């Protein structure tokens, strides 16, 4: 999954 | 009074960056009454239209027919004979709303529009905004040299403001999550330990949350699935206990947790964790993440392969082949070990396929 960009 | 209404919208925008919800309320406030007074500028009224928009992204982000998309109504109906910094504003603003709604390929048409409006945005920290949200995007497209090159714009600008920790914390999680794209776990860690310590001085739960999922997707990249396993948790019970429990974000760390149990051969553990992660994804409306937890259901239990290429079929069509191949992967690792080497090699060969993809 992708990180947390935010 | 028309420029009287522009500068308070400019500093509307000013707190809203700020995350100073007090002031972005107040500047509101004073905007709606102002607009009471004047005459009917219709560029004006498409500021305060976008400006509200952009309010109301920076509220749902901090607390979680929505008012959102009545007023992305009141925008769209509006534009006609753009120009200037307006229409730099419409695209950006719009460019952000496609993304939180998984449209990959609309933001990127809406902000490429917009980048081509940069020269015009005299403000650096406007500038670092769109440069930190494109950097984003391409993040979360794995387009990673791209996305490098745009995030150290936006840090270097926030980094040399003051209060702009938030963004800060943020970019710094972009910055890691491309060292990890990378394959440089360790070159990571350092990001996300910095941006978890700024998030505890401020005390935002969902920061400090994000940086541990962040930082279990390091753990989990150097294979310690145990360490792994614990960042997820407590980001979770981070999320859970301040708020949080419904943000659609919380399904990456369930996910994750999920895909992480069950490698740990904790199969039970496995399912009590698929479980709670299918309900909520169908309960927040998401198809996205409900394809993804079925797709670890379908794997480690059904192991229905059929059913894992129609929603890597899904997820391509949906312009997200890092998580087609961070899928087929887990796919073709776990046929490896139950020694279907046959079908190991079939998602294998998509891995490569996705990874293709992602170089075009």
């Amino acid at each position: 999954r992708r990180g947390h960009t935010a | 009074s028309s420029s009287k209404v522009g500068v308070k919208i400019n500093e509307w925008y000013k707190y809203i960056r700020l995350f100073s919800v007090p002031d972005s309320e107040i500047l509101k406030a004073e905007v709606e009454e102002e607009i009471r007074h004047m005459k009917e500028d219709h560029d004006l009224l498409l500021y305060y239209s976008l400006m509200c928009f952009r309010h109301q992204l920076m509220l749902d982000y901090l607390e979680p027919r929505p008012k959102i998309s009545d007023l992305l109504e009141k925008i769209e109906s509006s534009q006609t004979d753009l120009k200037g910094i307006l229409e730099y504003y419409f695209n950006f603003f719009r460019g952000m709303y496609e993304f939180e709604q998984y449209e990959y390929l609309n933001a990127i048409s809406f902000y490429k529009q917009a980048e081509r409006k940069l020269s015009l945005v005299a403000d650096e920290i406007e500038r670092a905004e769109f440069h930190y949200k494109v950097a984003e995007i391409y993040y979360h497209m794995k387009q990673t040299h791209m996305s490098m090159h745009h995030i150290v714009q936006a840090i270097d600008s926030y980094k040399a403001h003051e209060n702009y920790t938030v963004r800060v914390i943020q970019c710094s999680f972009v910055i890691g999550l491309n060292y990890l794209d990378m394959d440089y776990p360790e070159k990571a860690i350092p990001h996300f330990k910095n941006a978890l310590d700024k998030a505890r001085e401020i005390d935002m739960s969902r920061l400090i949350g994000s940086s541990l999922y962040n930082l279990g997707l390091c753990s989990f990249a150097e294979e310690a699935y145990e360490k792994a396993s614990e960042y997820f948790k407590e980001g979770i019970r981070v999320y859970q206990d301040n708020g949080y429990e419904h943000s659609n974000r919380i399904l990456d760390i369930l996910l994750m947790l999920t895909k992480t149990t069950f490698k740990m051969r904790n199969h039970s553990e496995g399912i009590s964790w698929c479980a709670h992660g299918l309900s909520l994804s169908k309960n927040l409306n998401d198809e996205i993440m409900a394809k993804m937890f079925e797709f670890i259901h379908a794997l480690y239990v059904d192991n229905d392969n059929e059913k894992l290429n129609s929603i890597l079929n899904y997820l391509e069509l949906k312009s997200m082949l890092s998580d087609v191949e961070d899928l087929a992967s887990d796919a073709a690792k776990y046929y490896n070990e139950k020694e279907d080497h046959k079908v190991a090699v079939a998602y294998y060969e998509k891995v490569l396929y996705a990874r293709k993809q992602i170089q075009r």
